RNA sequence: GGUGAUGGCCUACCAAGGCGACGACGGGUAGCCGGCCUGAGAGGGUGACCGGCCACACUGGGACUGAGAUACGGCCCAGACUCC
RNA sequence: UGUAAACCUCUUUCAGCACAGACGAAGCGCAAGUGACGGUAUGUGCAGAAGAAGGACCGGCCAACUACGUGCCAGCAGCCGCGGUAAUACGUAGGGUCCGAGCGUUGUCCGGAAUUACUGGGCGUAAAGAGCUCGUAGGUGGUUUGUCGCGUUGUUCGUGAAAACUCA
RNA sequence: ACGCAUUAAGUACCCCGCCUGGGGAGUACGGCCGCAAGGCUAAAACUCAAAGGAAUUGACGGGGGCCCGCACAAGCGGCGGAGC
């Protein structure tokens, strides 16, 4: 169908593999 | 309770003159209000709400009553419109006013209310009083000899008889052979969109 | 695979009289020739034949068409699929069509319509409805 | 799906979202109005809209529409709050209601007197 | 004395170089009020020629119902584009019950007594050709025993057959005041 | 042994089994039903009156008496609360 | 507005005033009486319309429409949305309508919702085929003979308390 | 609807997986797997009255094709600079 309903997922992924780059040593730091 | 206001407006309302002798509706054709002659968007709904309150004000039930006689009907067999209609015959200002001792059912109502009448030997004050198959209604003693039903043997040729029904009596008994039929019934009505009304 | 050949016949007979074809050859089994037989009585068919193949035996089912081919029938419908048995009452026996069509039931007084089955009062599985 | 797909996973209505929470059950609560104050709806309505963050006996605190002309509330006020939808005021489900002990009737009604808490005069 | 029947009125907008043109649909079921109906959708500039343009498809494509009566002959579930209408046949007295369009189509038909229900595509104008494709779906007893190579009994059942007389005594027989 | 009575109900010993994806064990919620409301029905929701069963009687535990006891308006203990 | 009203006539239900006055009790008592309800219900008479009607709604769903005042304010609204000086959507008047000692609102449940679809849905693009296979449990099972009669079906018995629901 | 159309998206049967408005979010918490990256399972609050699918008419395109116009190109004369 249309690419809007991939654009949509597409931005929230992007941005919440952002914040993962953005958290990976506290994220580490607290789960580890 | 019932409707003590005007009479005229809801026949106006409804088309149908249920008493007549007017003649602002009669010379110019209108339901009541200043918006009278208005443009009229014709639903079902209307002509349904329409024929309900026909029976309603013709006969004086109220909705929470007719609703009851409705599902009678609708539970009893045979066809719910003639039921229904075999029911608002079947009371008893509505007897004696087909028997014509008071050619108004408000004027019916009133006399039974107040107990000019009376059924198999006790006294009724109730309109909604069902009778049934043979029932002798009397009227009492003080009852015959007052005004309203020496005005009702003295005009007692004006408006016919059903069958179902007959007087008998100089002091105005009533009897009753059976049930009318909707050919018995005798009013300016049909009875289909009353129970596609209470359907919706 | 194949797990319910009434429904194979059903669905022959329904896809060739869709197609206005005259015959429909499919394998035998003694409850479709018993099936065909009911059809055959209550009129949706024509005729049917069981033959030998080169194997075991075949149905030939001759159906019917009017003379500006109607479909003697409008519908067969399987109704006690395997995977959903469907059992009827004597007294809550289906009317197909209101009952201008047949119910087909498998009782212990053999293959019967609902009609014949209400009669003898007894119900069982309903294997088809072929308005 | 299939009928075994149903007897072994079966089907499940969508929950119903529960609604007026802060009512709890009730149709009503009693609440101390927190904080009246007044709120602009969404964009294509422009008003200046009359609202109380109420804390009930429920233990939550909520906004709630003042609906009718005028309102005599202040903070401290004990106030009868019931549900209704306000569309143009987003985060908002609850109303109030006159003849709350402090919500006297809005002056000068003549049709709609008992949705605001108006007696007949006479 | 056809009964005519309009469902729904819609404004439709082409879009050109100046803007929206507008237009407007009317369907309109026309009948005869005992069995033969037809369906119309007229499409012109103004209200009036639309449904005048909608009573003469209609008056074209009429077709005849099957009835036993004031109701008809079996259940039967019509299909359209996306319209589903099942019809059940009714004792009668319970009145059509259906919405505005199997209503419409079933009063202009003539059926007193039916049970409707619209079961998807709310749209009226495949509401419409659905409960159409049922009353096409009909099937008289007559023609049904025809079709099976049998007599009318031993297709149909005892208590058709008694409505169906009944009704025919009632038609007959009371059509004396009509001849006479 | 115990019970009115069968039974790990209890005990010594013996064997090592028993239950679990067909959801054990846990967590949450809840008295159950006839019925009630709705609904075309299937179903959904509910468990007010009325009627039946259960459970409880400040909390927890315990027995005694007795044909019969969760013994509300009985007993013992402990605890909280109130009072002399 | 509105046969509405005024005015003529009638009627007295109900309420009020006076008198009587229970059934409930083949009961209890072998004592002479015994009814809490109750001097109640109810019957008799008495006077006169005499003491007795509000509430919601009127843009569509949803019958029922105008005027005035306010014009993106005040407000309304369940959804669509209405108010941006000519508002049938706000407020008030009239008028109409729906009910009627009720009327509306809120809350809760079902319906409508075939919107968890057994009856009764679907999955190419609308939400929906696991990335594909293998295979366990499970589900399902070609033709045919015989048997069991578990399912199934028929019949009968018992039960399915009463009340409820339904029919009379 | 586009389209599928004996390689069905038809007619039917069996079995499995999956959906139940859009966002939030295939995210958090928990757990499992993994060296890690991250994956798998998988919500809620809150929020919107839509999100969407196909197709139609137009408009538009730094899409295409064909054709026109002092539109460009080829020329002549100017304005913009001075004064009025």
């Amino acid at each position: 169908g249309s690419v809007i309903k991939k654009r949509r997922k597409r931005m929230s992924k992007k941005k919440h593999r952002k914040l993962l780059r953005r958290t990976r040593v506290q994220r580490r730091k607290l789960g580890k | 309770a019932r409707y003590t206001g005007p009479a005229t407006r809801k026949s106006r309302r409804l088309g149908v003159d249920l008493v007549g002798g007017d003649q602002s509706f009669e010379k110019r054709p209108y339901p009541p209000g200043q918006h009278g002659r208005a443009r009229i968007k014709e639903s079902e709904y209307r002509q349904q709400l329409q024929e309900k309150q026909k029976a309603r004000f013709s006969y004086g039930v109220m909705e929470k009553q007719f609703r009851r006689y409705y599902e009678e009907a609708n539970r009893q067999p045979g066809k719910t419109g003639d039921n229904l209609l075999r029911i608002l015959e079947s009371r008893l200002d509505n007897v004696v006013y087909r028997a014509g001792l008071a050619r108004t059912r408000r004027m019916a109502r009133q006399l039974v209310s107040h107990g000019h009448f009376l059924v198999n030997g006790v006294k009724v004050d109730i309109p909604s009083y069902r009778v049934s198959q043979y029932d002798i209604i009397d009227v009492k003693e003080k009852s015959l000899n007052t005004l309203p039903f020496q005005i009702a043997r003295e005009t007692a040729g004006e408006r016919p008889i059903p069958s179902w029904l007959q007087v008998v009596g100089e002091r105005q008994r009533i009897l009753v052979h059976q049930l009318p039929e909707r050919a018995q019934i005798d009013v300016p009505l049909t009875e289909q969109l009353i129970v596609e009304l209470y359907s919706k | 695979t194949m797990t319910d050949p009434i429904a194979d016949f059903l669905t022959r007979l329904r896809n060739a009289n869709s197609a206005y074809h005259d015959e429909v050859t499919l394998p035998h089994s003694k409850l479709k020739a018993n099936i065909a037989e009911i059809l055959k009585r209550e009129g949706y068919i024509s005729d049917y034949r069981t033959e030998d193949a080169r194997v075991g035996k075949s149905l030939v089912v001759q159906l019917k068409y009017g003379p500006s081919r109607e479909r003697s029938i409008a519908g067969l419908r399987r109704v006690s699929k395997p995977g959903l048995r469907v059992y009827a009452k004597s007294t809550n026996l289906p009317r197909v069509l209101g009952g201008l069509g047949v119910a087909i039931i498998s009782t212990s007084s053999g293959l019967l319509t609902d009609r014949q089955a209400a009669r003898q009062g007894v119900g069982g599985e309903v294997l088809a409805y072929v308005w | 799906p299939t009928i075994q797909q149903l007897v072994r996973k079966g089907r499940r209505d969508k929950i119903a979202k529960v609604k007026t929470a802060a009512l709890k059950g009730s149709p009503q609560r009693r609440g101390v109005c927190t904080r009246v104050y007044t709120t602009t709806p969404k964009k294509p309505n422009s008003a200046l809209r009359k609202v109380a963050r109420v804390k009930l006996t429920s233990q939550v605190e909520v906004t709630a529409y003042i609906p009718g002309e005028g309102h005599n509330l202040q903070e401290h006020s004990m106030v009868l709050v019931r549900g209704g939808r306000v569309k143009d005021l987003p985060g908002v489900r609850y109303k109030i209601i006159r003849g709350s002990l402090d919500t006297q009737g809005v002056k000068n009604r003549k049709q709609a007197r008992s949705r605001y808490g108006a007696k007949k005069e006479k | 004395n056809y009964i005519e029947r309009v469902v729904s009125i819609n404004r439709v907008s082409k879009v050109v170089k100046g803007g929206r043109r507008f237009s407007f649909t009317a369907l309109v079921i026309v009948g005869d009020g005992k069995g033969m109906v037809g369906v119309g959708y007229g499409k012109a500039k103004e209200v009036p020629a639309a449904i005048a343009k909608g009573v003469e498809e209609a008056r074209k494509n009429f077709f005849r119902v099957p009835l036993i009566g004031s109701t008809i002959t079996h259940p039967v579930q019509g299909e359209a584009a996306a319209g589903v209408v099942m019809l059940r046949p009714a004792s009668p007295g319970t009145g059509v019950i259906a919405g505005g369009a199997a209503r419409a189509v079933l009063e202009c038909a003539g059926v007193h007594d039916i049970l409707a229900k619209s079961l998807g595509s709310d749209n009226a104008i495949n509401v419409v050709h659905a409960t159409v494709a049922a009353l096409k779906l009909l099937q008289r007893p007559e023609e049904v025993a025809a079709r099976r190579g049998l007599p009318i009994e031993d297709v149909a059942p005892a208590g058709m057959l008694k409505a169906r007389r009944e009704s025919e005594a009632l038609a007959a027989a009371a059509a004396r005041e009509g001849s006479a």
